[PDB]
């Protein structure tokens, strides 16, 4: 523990490595966010496809616009937390000079 | 090759014996009886079609 | 324990972001083929859906905090970590039947619901507990 | 101080701990019979009488 | 294992302490007689034939079981190969003990392979000489 | 604190009137219950009768005689006649507790059958189904019990034998450093050389199971 | 890396021996008190598959009766229950059952430990589960008969009002001791999993199979409760003077809303642990790696995800649901179960298949759901859902997707660890011939009801005018259905066949190429599943164990464009 050690010649599977991405909340908890971005998706293009037979017409602009500032957020929410998830496998690949 | 041509044809009569059958007899319990010939000479059928698929490509080579 | 501790945080988030989602459109849509008003069946286990996953993930960091580095999660372990005493493991025990039996007396007895039944079954079933629980601290025979 | 079932096992708190809610020194559960044993044990060791008998012919 | 009024230890572990092996013939005797008795209760005062029904389908399961029971059938062990199985000859190479040894199915990788599983070769050049 | 034949509620006895439920003692329902399933084979010769009740005290009879005559019965087939005065645990004789369960397979069958009017009416099994649950009952029962019976007596003496040639199993796992699961037991006799107990002889006595019935 | 000296006079553990020697008695008491996951799970798939025949037993009825018009042997009555407990028993009693008895039998042996987490909760579990099936199948000795509501239980018609008899009540406690029984296996697998892995074993190192019980494990404690609650309420309603789900009070839709939040994961439930069966079948007769490892790893948990979102696309004709929601969530559950489409016919991609047993239930089992799914985008969208809602067509369609992931899959995970449950292999022959007539048979059952359906006949229909207009096809619908029925013989002549005197197994791995860990066992394993672990560094310990030479490839083709990372200088030291 506390420390790995690989040879020249000897390539691993990366994965729960003390460096993975994988072993770190903020990854999960961006998946989790950007899974929910697609629903924003699905509200607008419900809104607009409603607006399309000429229903919805009191309420189209709200649910679109609703839908686009949700699906936005969660969606930069998602990417952003993600990357700072995977910082610490950047700071390694900088580090060593192996990928995996 | 092998059983299976003999086993098709024994079930080709029986499916022949049972769709017979059935437009035979009118709606009636019998009916379920002549479905059920058909359907076993169907099963006949495709358990030669099986044999034939086994010999055609076995896959347990030593016997 | 830390990857399973930490992957449960995706589930109860989209859980959660569902059900305020839901509680917001169906107490705001009033779409036609369908009528306006909140629902509380499906927003309730929505939430406690969330808090099912959430109290998983909270408890299992909570935990993982604590522990070592153990061998199993060390991606380049060798077999003689381990060594030692994994723990204590029932070898055998008829109380799972017979417990399975009287909580079959007991559903029998709700489903005919003569109340002897009900009260045997529930007496039969703690006593069947209580033995499964004692199995292995019964006192030697007193002499 | 507080009591001590002399069956617990002996211990440093100021390194460690024996036992709590979330963890513990053993990946299943522990021995009824006190993780601090060493089993096997040797036969007048173990208390048991193994009878000799026999039946009528 | 001794053999004691007439069954084995290995099947009945206490055969010397009790009376343990019934003769297949008294089996069959009381299972025919249970045949005829279940067949006479289709003489009654009964009308329906769900009854029938019920003790006909058990007499046939009886009769079947009784028939067997008194041949007592068998079929050969099959000594064909599926797969990359092999037959009853091979002996099984202890997998670990040579991943662990660099012995046996282990022995004799070469240089690039003794890398690719984190092995220098140096530590190991005298053990393939 | 609770009531039985509650008298005062059924009324004096007149020949003409009768209760649903009207079932003897429960020590007699075994005698109804053979009432109840026998189907009714009934004789005439000439000026003469033999009811259908005749078989019933016939099956009885011999029911009361196989039981009133069983040591010498279990003499001829046992083939022996020595002096005991050591029990049998009843796992080591599987055949008289195979015959033994299957008797009171018998006799349950016989007494549920007996109060079938009340199990009917209060479980929702028809009446024409219970008494043909006794008649078929009471052939295929027994013969259930008597296999499973025989079969678990034999896993019983296994288990025994088992725990006297291996010791007891701990449930204390172990790996070692090869990697391999091993339960240490705890032997009971003398161990050999090698490091694992000598087997002992099957005496009869009761063989302890766990540690905790060692004082553990 | 260590490397150990050589031993004096090594000789190898001796492996058990094989199934069918066993003496007099050897089983029955074991069996009673066993604790062990393995025999366990063992007698968990067998009653399983009991259940299975005792309810196609009464799906060929309701066929044989559907056969023409008119009611030639069943009523209106006895059609109604026996349809009611066919679903029943073969989604409660031999769907979840089996997906227990191969999480049991395999998951410990994958994951390198040696018994399961809470082994007397597990033995709990089997047994509570086989109580719940019995008292279940209680109700047909009713005079009554058993329940005659449908396998959804709708209300008001469960009411006391509207459903006497207690049959009806029987179903109810039938249904949550198998949901207990449920829950109790479920305990043990997360805990498992959570706390008894093998050294070197890293969460994603895991076989997809176990990945997939994990999420299973979770989705199934989220759901069954809600079921023995609602299923208690009902309870209530009917024995006491409850009022709950009284339809003054909206309790027909809090019914059909709380069962389906249930009843949707239960479907996912029986999805998610075959396509990891499957999952691990196909590298293997492929002779190539599982493509596309962690992304299936978030399909799956994407799967379970999307799960508890779904539930109310059950309802579009209810005038109730918010359409275009459910609509759009039931739309997303779609990609990841193609994603892990697409993971199989990559992994299958210029790989060296050979066609042994399971991989042909496999592809079969990847054919059948193919259409499913595929008839089942188009129960998603309302508009379709309108006219498609309970008619033959949902029959057609449920059936395509049950049928293949469950008993496709099912039988190809038999065929597949046959050699490790018992240390012999089935007859290869007996086991084609019962593919090819299950394969023509269901085909020709259910493919034709998809018209019928459309035609305009409803589901739950126990009589038909001749004038209709659909006689013809339920005909074609019932031959094959018998054919389907007689499909079984082989199994089950096979089973017996091969576990008394089948073909004994030397080797860890009959098939040649196992990826995961109990292939480098024994066949059968020990008692305490391994005499000795493997040094596991990927997703392939058995793979790499047996073909060293191998390894320095495996590592560097994994990859499209693979880096040059394997001249990276050396990282530490010991
Ligand atoms: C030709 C017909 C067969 C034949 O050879 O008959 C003559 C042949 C003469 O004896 P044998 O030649 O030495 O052979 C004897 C056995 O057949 C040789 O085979 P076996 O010795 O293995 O078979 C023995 C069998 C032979 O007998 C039979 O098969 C029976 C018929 O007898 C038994 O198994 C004993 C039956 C005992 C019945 C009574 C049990 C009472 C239990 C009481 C429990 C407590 C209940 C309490 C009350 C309830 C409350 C809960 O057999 C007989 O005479 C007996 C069968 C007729
Ligand atoms: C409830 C039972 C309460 C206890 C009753 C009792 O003591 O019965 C003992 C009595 C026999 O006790 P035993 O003499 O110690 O049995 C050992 C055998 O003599 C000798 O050992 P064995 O290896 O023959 O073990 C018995 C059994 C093996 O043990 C069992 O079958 C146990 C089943 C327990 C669950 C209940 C199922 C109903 O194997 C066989 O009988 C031959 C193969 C059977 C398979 C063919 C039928 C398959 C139907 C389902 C379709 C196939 C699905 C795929 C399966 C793939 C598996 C790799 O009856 C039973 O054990 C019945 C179970
Ligand atoms: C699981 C399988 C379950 C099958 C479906 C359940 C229904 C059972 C069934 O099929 O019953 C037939 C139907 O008629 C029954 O009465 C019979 C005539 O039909 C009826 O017109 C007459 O009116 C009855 O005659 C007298 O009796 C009446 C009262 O009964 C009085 O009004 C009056 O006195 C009248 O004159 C006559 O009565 P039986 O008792 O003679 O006939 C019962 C029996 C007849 O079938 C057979 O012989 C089948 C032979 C094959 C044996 C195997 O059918 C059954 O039970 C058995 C059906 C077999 C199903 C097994 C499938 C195998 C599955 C594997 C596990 C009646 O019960 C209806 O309810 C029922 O729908
Ligand atoms: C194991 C058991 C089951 C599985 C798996 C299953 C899968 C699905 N089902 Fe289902 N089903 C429904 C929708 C789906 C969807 C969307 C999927 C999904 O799993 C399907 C995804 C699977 C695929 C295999 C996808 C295709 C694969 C690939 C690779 C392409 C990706 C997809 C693309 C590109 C989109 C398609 C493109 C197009 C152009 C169409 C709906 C409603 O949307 C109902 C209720 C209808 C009603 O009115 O009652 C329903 C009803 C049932 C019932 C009803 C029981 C009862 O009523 O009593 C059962 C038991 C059941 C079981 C199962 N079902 N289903
Ligand atoms: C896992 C889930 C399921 C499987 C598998 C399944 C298999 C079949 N199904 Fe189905 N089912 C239907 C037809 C079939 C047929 C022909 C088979 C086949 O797999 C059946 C053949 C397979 C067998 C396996 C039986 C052969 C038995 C033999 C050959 C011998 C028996 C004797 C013995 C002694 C057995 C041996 C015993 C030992 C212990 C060894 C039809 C229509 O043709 C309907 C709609 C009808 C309506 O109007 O609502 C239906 C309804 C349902 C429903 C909805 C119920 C409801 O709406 O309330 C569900 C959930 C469901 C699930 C499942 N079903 N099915
Ligand atoms: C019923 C009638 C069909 C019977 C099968 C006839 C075809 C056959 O024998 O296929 C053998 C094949 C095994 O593959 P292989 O030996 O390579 O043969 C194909 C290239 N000659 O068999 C297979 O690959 C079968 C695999 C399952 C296919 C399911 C398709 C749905
Ligand atoms: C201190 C203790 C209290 C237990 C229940 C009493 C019965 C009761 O409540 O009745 C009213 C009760 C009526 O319902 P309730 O008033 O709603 O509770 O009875 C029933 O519902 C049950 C009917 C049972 C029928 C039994 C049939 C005969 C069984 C014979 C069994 C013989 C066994 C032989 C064994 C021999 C070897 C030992
Ligand atoms: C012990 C019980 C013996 C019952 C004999 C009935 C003979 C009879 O009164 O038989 C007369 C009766 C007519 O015979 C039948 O029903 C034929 C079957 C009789 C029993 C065969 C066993
Ligand atoms: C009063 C007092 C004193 C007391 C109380 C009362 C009384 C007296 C009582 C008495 C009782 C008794 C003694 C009883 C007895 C009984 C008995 C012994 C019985 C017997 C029976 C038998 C039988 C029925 C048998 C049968 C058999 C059979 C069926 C067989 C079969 C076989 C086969 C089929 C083979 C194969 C197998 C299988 C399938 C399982
Ligand atoms: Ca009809
Ligand atoms: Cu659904
Ligand atoms: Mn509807």
């Amino acid at each position: 523990p506390e420390r790995m050690h690989y040879i020249k010649g000897y390539v691993p599977v990366a994965y729960s490595s003390p460096h993975s991405s994988l072993e770190r909340s903020a990854t999960w908890l961006g998946m989790g966010f950007l899974l929910t971005a697609l629903a924003g998706v699905g509200a607008v293009l419900f809104a607009v496809g409603a607006n399309s037979v000429g229903q919805q017409q009191e309420h189209w602009v709200l649910y679109s616009i609703i839908g686009v500032v949700f699906a936005v957020v969660c969606t930069v929410l998602g990417t952003v937390l993600i990357i700072k998830g995977r910082a610490p496998y950047n700071r390694y690949v900088k580090e060593t000079g192996r990928t995996q | 090759m092998g059983k299976s041509f003999a086993l098709l044809v024994l079930g080709a009569i029986i499916l022949a014996g049972g769709v017979w059958y059935t437009i035979e007899v009118g709606y009636s319990v019998m009916a379920i009886v002549a479905a059920l010939i058909m359907a076993a000479g169907g099963g006949i059928i495709t358990w030669g079609l099986a044999v034939a698929a086994d010999v055609n490509s076995p896959t347990s080579h030593k016997i | 324990m830390k990857s399973s501790a930490k992957l449960m945080y995706g589930p109860t988030v989209f859980m959660a972001a569902m059900a305020v989602i839901y509680i917001f459109a169906t107490m705001h849509v009033s779409d036609g083929g369908s009528v306006k008003g909140v629902e509380w069946v499906g927003s309730v286990a929505l939430v406690l859906s969330a808090g099912l996953t959430l109290m998983l993930g909270v408890y299992l960091h909570f935990t993982e905090v604590r522990v070592d580095v153990l061998p199993e999660d060390w991606e380049e372990a060798e077999v003689a970590d381990k060594a030692g005493t994994l723990g204590f493991f029932s070898p055998s025990s008829i109380w799972p039947a017979a417990m399975s039996g009287a909580v079959g007396f007991l559903a029998f007895g709700v489903v005919y619901f003569h109340y002897w039944m009900i009260a045997v079954g529930l007496m039969l079933l703690i006593f069947t507990i209580t033995k499964l629980n004692l199995q292995y601290g019964v006192p030697k025979e007193k002499h | 101080k507080h009591f001590v079932d002399p069956a617990w096992p002996e211990h440093n708190p100021a390194d460690g701990h024996v036992v709590t809610e979330l963890i513990s020194k053993v990946a299943g559960a522990s021995s009824p019979w006190g993780d601090d044993k060493e089993f096997p044990v040797s036969a007048e060791e173990t208390g048991y009488v193994h009878p000799y008998t026999r039946i009528n012919r | 294992p001794e053999i004691y009024r007439g069954v084995s230890t290995l099947d009945e572990p206490s055969a010397a302490w009790g009376w343990h092996g019934l003769k297949r013939n008294t089996i069959q005797l009381a299972g025919w007689i249970s045949v005829l008795f279940m067949l006479g209760y289709n003489f009654g005062n009964h009308k329906g034939h769900v009854e029938t029904i019920w003790l006909l389908v058990i007499t046939a399961l009886l009769v079947i079981g009784l028939l067997i029971h008194l041949f007592e059938p068998k079929l050969s062990q099959v000594r064909t190969i599926t797969s990359r199985n092999k037959p009853v000859g091979h002996v099984e190479p202890d997998w670990t003990y040579d991943q662990a040894t660099l012995t046996g199915t282990w022995g004799n990788l070469t240089d690039s392979q003794l890398r690719s599983v984190n092995i220098e070769p140096s530590r190991v050049a005298h053990l393939r000489a | 604190v609770t009531t039985i034949n509650a008298i005062w509620n059924l009324g004096p006895y007149n020949p003409s009137q009768v209760s649903a439920g009207s079932q003897p003692d429960v020590y007699m329902l075994w005698t109804d219950g053979a009432a109840r399933v026998m189907p009714a084979w009934e004789l005439y010769l000439g000026n003469y009768t033999i009811p259908a009740v005749f078989w019933v005290a016939v099956m009885l009879g011999i029911l009361v005689v196989l039981l009133v005559t069983y040591p010498f019965i279990e003499r001829k087939f046992t083939g022996d006649d020595a002096h005991h005065n050591l029990l049998q645990r009843p796992r080591d004789v599987p055949v008289r507790t195979s015959l033994g369960v299957m008797a009171l397979v018998f006799y349950i069958l016989l007494t549920v059958s007996g109060g079938n009017d009340v199990y009917a009416m209060q479980f929702h099994v028809s009446l024409n189904a219970m008494t043909w649950i006794g008649r078929i009952g009471l052939i295929v029962g027994p013969a259930i019990a008597y296999f499973i019976t025989y079969r678990l007596c034999i896993g019983l003496q296994r288990s025994d034998r088992e725990v006297l040639e291996h010791g007891i199993e701990t449930g204390i796992i172990k790996q070692m450093p090869n990697g391999a699961f091993i339960e240490v037991h705890q032997p009971l006799g003398p161990v050999d050389d090698h490091g694992h107990p000598i087997p002992l002889p099957y005496a009869g006595a009761a063989v302890p199971k766990q540690m905790n019935q060692l004082g553990y | 890396t260590a490397v150990a000296p050589r031993v004096d006079g090594h000789v190898a553990p001796q492996r058990p021996e094989p199934t069918g020697h066993a003496r007099k008695g050897s089983k029955a008491w074991l069996m009673m008190t066993t604790t062990d996951h393995k025999q366990l799970g063992i007698m968990y798939i067998i009653m399983s598959f009991s259940f299975f025949f005792l309810g196609g037993l009464m799906a060929l009825l309701i066929r044989a009766e559907l056969f023409t018009p008119g009611l030639q042997f069943l009523s209106n009555e006895q059609f109604n229950q026996l349809f009611t407990m066919h679903g029943t028993v073969m989604l409660l009693l031999y769907g979840t059952p089996i997906v227990w008895g191969f999480a049991n039998y395999v998951l410990p042996l994958q994951i390198g430990a040696p018994d399961v987490a809470f082994p007397r909760l597990n033995a709990f579990g089997f047994w509570i589960t086989t109580v719940g099936g019995v008292a279940m199948l209680t109700g047909f000795l009713t005079p009554g008969g058993a329940a005659d509501f449908g396998w959804t239980m709708y209300s008001p018609l469960s009411d006391a009002i509207h459903s006497p008899g207690l049959g009806s009540d029987m179903w109810i406690v039938g249904v949550g001791a198998t949901g207990i029984g449920s829950v109790a296996s479920a305990i043990n697998m997360l805990t498992t999993i959570l706390c008894l892995r093998a050294p070197g074993m890293t969460m994603f190192r895991m076989p997809i199979f176990t990945w997939n019980i994990f999420v299973v494990s979770v989705l199934a404690l989220l759901i069954f409760p809600l079921l023995l609650a609602a299923a208690l309420g009902v309870l209530y309603d009917r024995k006491l003077g409850g009022h709950l789900y009284d339809p003054a009070n909206g309790g027909s839709l809090l019914w059909q809303h709380l069962f389906w939040f249930f009843g949707h994961p239960e479907v996912y439930v029986l999805a998610l642990p075959f396509f990891g069966i499957v999952s691990e079948i196909i590298p293997v007769f492929s002779r190539k790696p599982m493509f596309g490892y962690v992304g299936l790893i978030f399909a799956t948990l994407s799967i379970g995800a999307l799960s508890m979102a779904v539930w109310a696309h059950h309802m579009f004709v209810t005038g109730a649901v918010l359409l275009p929601f459910f609509s759009f969530m039931t739309f997303l559950i779609s990609v990841p179960t193609g994603v892990k489409f697409f993971n199989w016919v990559g992994t299958m991609w210029k790989g060296h298949i050979t066609w042994e047993t399971p991989m042909i239930w496999s592809v079969g089992f990847m054919a059948t759901f193919l259409f499913g799914g595929l008839t089942g985008i188009m129960l998603a969208s309302p508009p379709l859902d309108f006219h498609l809602a309970d008619s033959y067509f949902l029959i057609a369609h449920f059936h395509y997707t049950l049928f293949g992931t469950v008993v496709f899959a099912s039988c190809a995970g038999v065929y597949f660890w046959f050699p490790k449950m018992t240390g012999r292999m089935m007859d290869e022959r007996l086991g084609k011939i019962h593919f090819w007539l299950t394969f023509v048979g269901f085909h020709g059952t259910f493919l034709i009801q998809h018209w019928v359906g459309n035609m305009g006949m409803p589901r739950r229909y126990a009589d038909y005018l001749d004038s209709d207009g659909f006689t013809i096809y339920n005909q074609i619908s019932t031959v094959f259905s018998f054919l389907l029925g007689l499909s079984v013989i082989p199994f089950i002549w096979n089973v017996f066949k091969s576990w008394r005197y089948g073909e004994l197994v030397t080797v860890d791995d009959p098939w040649g190429y196992g990826n995961s860990l109990e292939w480098a066992t024994s066949c059968p394993p020990p008692r305490h599943n391994f005499a000795s672990l493997p040094r596991i560094r990927s997703e392939r310990p058995a793979f790499e164990l047996h073909y060293p030479h191998m390894i320095e490839r495996m590592r560097a083709e994994a990859h499209t464009g693979h880096h040059d990372d394997i001249n990276a200088p050396e990282l530490g030291t010991a």
